């Protein structure tokens, strides 16, 4: 009896079993059907391709190998959908945006 | 006892606060507003963390209640778990 | 006499310097004495983490620097550079909190 | 203006305005016709027989609340003319 | 004990996209947690869904409609297209 | 109607005073110290009357005077009524003398609504009038028993007897103990407006009796008491006018109040125009 | 350091001078407190004391609200 | 099909409180939504309370911590006698 | 035996078992212990009852003995604390007060 | 059935002067109106869009009040007066 | 003839202290049915849910009216313009 893993079936890399067993143990309903959990896997895998694209072109903008915080807060908030997703969500050592009011230049 | 420690968010750590948000300029009364307003959002937040600590019968307060009681604030908040 | 710069110069360099950073701008044993002082009322002899009070103090500033946005904000449609009391009031009964 | 909320004594401290040296300053005149409102033992018979400010007849608890009540009406507006008109034909409604 | 979390998966996917690129530890956390708050978005809306038409299960058409639902514009386009594909492919095998 | 008094000893002996009473005053008790409180014949305490959120959920009768309080402001009046007309060791005087024996078969509604007609105590409780709400009740001996008075109650509550006639205070400390510990809900340090006062016998009859500087002090503390009244019941609009045009007529008004500004300025509040100006 | 004590019986420990006046020590009762100075009488030796007078013309003392 | 309400339960409280004061429908159906709305809530928070401390039950214990978290102030201290009072009686009955 | 309902039982207007049926079918938690229902019930009909007590103190005021929504918004909108709990919520028919 | 076009201008001047005057304004410009048709657009736009996700996921053709209810409730605008 | 702002004020006493809807019926219906064309072809609305949309409009746009007016006074005016308006909604963070 060889073990095929079904994230394996639908070529992602998530764990679609995990998924399945948060959604049963997670009390959101009596029963779960077999085609969600694929569903889900799919869309967080494609949710965080995306974070990790515009995170790692931040990255690099600053010269770093590493994808640190900063470069996390900058993606995100530079992004009109990502942050408007997020907007009321605050990341740990993220910073602000560099952005100064036009009047309080000098004059 | 510790006793009237809101003294110890001085003038300089506000003006830097201030700095970061992009103000440039900063009246004399704003110090004592701010503390007030700091000193709100920390008891609701301590108030809410408290009693989920209390809840679970235990006297220390984890990373897991602030984070949860800022939660229900509505200012969710990642890299705490 | 020695090198005096305008008013409003450094206002900018602080801005640009604390714009492009990103570290606690609120010394730690401070806020920890406030933070067991105000819990002292609820409970008493209550044990904190430390991550507890590091994500309290991440939380705080968050919420301080937005609110110091809006209320610069306010300032500037007041048709001033220089933010008073006034100006946070009015952003905080706008936003709800009052 | 003594009497529009939009007065600068509205944000003076009138205690301290108003004091035993405030009272010195005055002619005696003044200082005899100002007296007249004031109760019967705040004015001390002094020796040449003209009533004197007693040591604790301005710096009073009764006087201090008098004064702040007093800024605080004027803030409310009760001092203008057209509420004494108000109040005057109110009294005409009572009598 | 254990504490699970989703800490390789992302790993992969980062690899997948920039090969030459690390990760920092609290980058990692902060990925995590991200992902746990939408996974918990979208199953209680799903839960929520379900109820309000008095059904039993949770199905692919919940899901589909709760990404409707959450995701603004282009980001709900794109995952409704990953989503089809991806069980497309599942059934399909 | 009736206004608020303050609840200053002096203004209730100056009441007792007008209604007739003789022989009889009010002192001022600043602590729960047995030694604080000797021979009394009443106490009147005053804590508040805002907690009326929740609501909604024997022969003594016809002995005690108990008068329920049908007109507002006056809690005061209601409970200088129950310590005297219940106690028979003072001269009452002619006026409260014939309220009594008028109004003694009366229900206790009856005895407000007579009490409120009645124009010598009116003229009395509104001579100190002023050109969260608080509430005066009373402690009284009556037939060797305390009876707690309230003009909000239906009757006189028995809180037991009396260790004596003569000497009651220390039962009477131990319910005020009580009643501060239900206000402040526990740690007595939330509320402190609590007030409590004595109707004794006067100081200054039982000194003679028995000393020369005492009475020296109680007609200073009379004296005191009528500043106070006079000073309550004076208006200083047009005092307080004649003074700040005088000042300003000579000239150092402006620079004096330039001086004492009270609100720092340049911080959004409008500071104001100077005097007699516009 | 002065004692001072309420009719619920707190105890208020005030760091004073012996040329502070009556109002000085009322005003610090206003701070740690929050009651005005306008509503507090002091009461010193079974003596009430009057306003304008210092503390030399005159420890635990007790407080009383108006 | 019967469609379940509370205007009962809500008229017999009213004739409590106010004997002589009657109620239209839309307040009526106002009252039904608040209701409901409140009890979700509760609900709800009561639910994820048992759920964070590993928990598959929920008890009284829940509820007063559910109603400290949500009701502020004097309604929080009001609500928590009344349920110590009704479950303190109930038990013993 | 006779039939007692349970509401009687703790003194309640509220039904408690409607209270129960709904917990156990709404998929709040695995098991609903027995004294869950009766304590929701009870701060129910302390909600409802400071709420209509208002209404009807405000109904009173306008010289009308029947409660309509205009009533039931100015008795929220005037009590600080049911005014935080009720913030987000829009009420039909409220009307605004009058400042 | 007719198209609907340029029903923005049927929310009317004085509609907009009444809704302002109940809010308590005094004083009115005169670009405010063309504000406010924007701002009431993309509101409508924003709760019209959830309920008829809300309608198409039950397979029905006629949008019920408790599509609305739910959407103004995701969106954090509970309404009262209508049922759940 | 009434000064400038004296049929402003009746007026705001008189809308203040009614329940009625503001806007009419038919242009809102008309609104609504356009808007929802574009998401999906061929929609049918029962009136109940056209009433419970215009209720919210009317209550958004009536708060967003006083944030306004709130904004307008602080900027030391009594006339609203559309700047008060964008700074309102950029406050609430709704943009």
């Amino acid at each position: 009896a060889k073990a095929k893993t079904r994230s394996s079936r639908a070529g992602l890399q998530f764990p679609v079993g995990r998924v399945h067993r948060l959604l049963r143990k997670g009390n959101y309903a009596e029963r779960v059907g077999a085609g969600a959990p694929v569903y889900l896997a799919a869309v967080l895998e494609y949710l965080t391709a995306e974070i990790l694209e515009l995170a790692g072109n931040a990255a690099r903008d600053n010269k770093k190998t590493r994808i640190i915080p900063r470069h996390l807060q900058l993606a995100v908030r530079n992004d009109e959908e990502l942050n408007k997703l997020l907007g009321r969500v605050t990341i740990a050592q993220g910073g602000v945006l560099p952005n100064i009011q036009s009047v309080l230049l000098p004059k | 006892v510790l006793r009237d420690n809101i003294q110890g968010i001085t003038k300089p750590a506000i003006r830097r606060l201030a700095r970061r948000g992009g103000v440039k300029r900063i009246s004399g009364l704003i110090y004592e507003e701010t503390r007030g307003v700091l000193k709100v959002f920390l008891e609701n937040v301590i108030r809410d963390a408290v009693t989920y600590t209390e809840h679970a019968k235990r006297k220390t307060v984890t990373a897991m209640d602030v984070v949860y009681a800022l939660k229900r604030q509505g200012r969710t908040l990642y890299g705490f778990g | 006499k020695p090198h005096r710069y305008r008013p409003g110069t450094v206002a900018l360099r602080e801005i640009r310097r604390y714009q492009k950073s990103t570290e606690l701008l609120i010394r730690k044993l401070p806020f920890q004495r406030l933070v067991r002082e105000i819990a002292q009322d609820f409970k008493t002899d209550l044990r904190f983490q430390s991550s507890a009070v590091m994500a309290l103090q991440e939380a705080s500033e968050a919420y301080l620097v937005a609110l110091f946005e809006d209320t610069n904000l306010c300032a500037i449609h007041a048709k001033r550079v220089t933010i008073m009391p006034k100006d946070i009031q009015l952003a905080r009964r706008i936003r709800g909190e009052r | 203006d003594f009497e529009t909320p939009g007065s600068i004594l509205v944000n003076t401290n009138l205690r301290a305005l108003i004091n035993s040296r405030t009272f010195h300053a005055l002619p005696s005149h003044f200082q005899q016709q100002l007296l007249f409102l004031l109760p019967e033992v705040d004015r001390q018979v002094g020796t040449d027989g003209l009533l004197r400010l007693s040591s604790s007849a301005l710096n009073n608890e009764f006087f201090t609340h008098a004064a702040q009540s007093w800024r605080e009406r004027l803030a409310d507006g009760e001092f203008t003319h057209e509420m004494q008109v108000r109040i005057r034909q109110e009294m005409e409604k009572e009598k | 004990t254990r504490k699970e979390s989703y800490a390789i998966y992302v790993y992969k996917v980062l690899k997948q996209v920039h090969p030459d690129t690390g990760i920092s530890s609290k980058a990692m956390s902060i990925m995590n947690s991200f992902v746990n708050d939408v996974f918990e978005r979208i199953a209680g809306e799903a839960s929520r869904l379900a109820h309000y038409n008095k059904r039993s299960t949770i199905t692919s058409r919940e899901i589909q409609t709760a990404v409707r639902l959450l995701l603004p514009g282009e980001l709900a386009k794109h995952a409704v297209s990953e989503g089809t594909k991806a069980v497309t492919k599942y059934t399909s095998a | 109607g009736w206004l608020e008094l303050e609840s200053d000893p002096g203004l209730f002996t100056l009441l007792v005073e007008d209604f007739g009473v003789k022989g009889v005053q009010v002192e001022e008790i600043y602590d729960l110290q047995s030694k604080c409180q000797g021979p009394v014949y009443g106490f009147i305490f005053l804590f508040k009357w805002i907690e009326e959120r929740r609501s909604r959920r024997d022969d003594i009768v016809n002995n005690m005077f108990f008068a329920h309080q049908l007109i507002p402001n006056s809690c005061a009046t209601h409970a200088l009524l129950s310590v005297l007309l219940n106690c028979s060791s003072v001269d009452l005087g002619p006026t409260l003398s014939r309220m009594k024996d008028f109004t003694k078969g009366f229900s206790p509604e009856s005895k407000g609504y007579a009490i409120g007609n009645a124009p010598e105590l009116a003229k009395a409780h509104n001579s100190h009038a002023r050109p969260e709400a608080f509430h005066f009740v009373s402690y009284v001996p009556i037939t060797g028993r305390l009876f707690e008075l309230d003009g909000l109650k239906v009757y006189p509550i028995d809180h037991g007897p009396w260790g004596e006639d003569e000497e009651w205070t220390d039962k009477a400390r131990r319910v005020i103990m009580e009643r501060i510990g239900l206000a402040t809900a526990g740690e007595p340090y939330h509320d402190i407006r609590f007030n409590l006062m004595a109707v004794v016998p006067d100081r200054r009859i039982k000194y003679e009796a028995r000393y020369e500087a005492c009475l020296k002090e109680e007609v200073e503390k009379r004296k005191k008491f009528k500043i106070d009244d006079q000073r309550r019941t004076h208006n200083y609009d047009e005092f307080i006018c004649t003074f700040i045009s005088m000042l300003a007529q000579e000239g150092m008004l402006a620079n004096l109040v330039e001086q004492n500004i009270s609100v720092r300025r340049r911080q959004g509040v409008s500071i104001g125009r100077l005097h007699k100006q516009r | 350091q002065i004692f001072v004590k309420t009719l619920t019986g707190k105890t208020i420990t005030l760091e004073v001078e012996p040329s502070d006046t009556i109002e000085n020590v009322k005003a610090k009762i206003q701070d740690k407190e929050g009651i005005p100075p306008d509503q507090q009488r002091l009461i010193f030796a079974g003596k009430q004391l009057e306003d304008g007078r210092t503390l030399s013309d005159y420890s635990t003392l007790h407080l009383v609200l108006r």
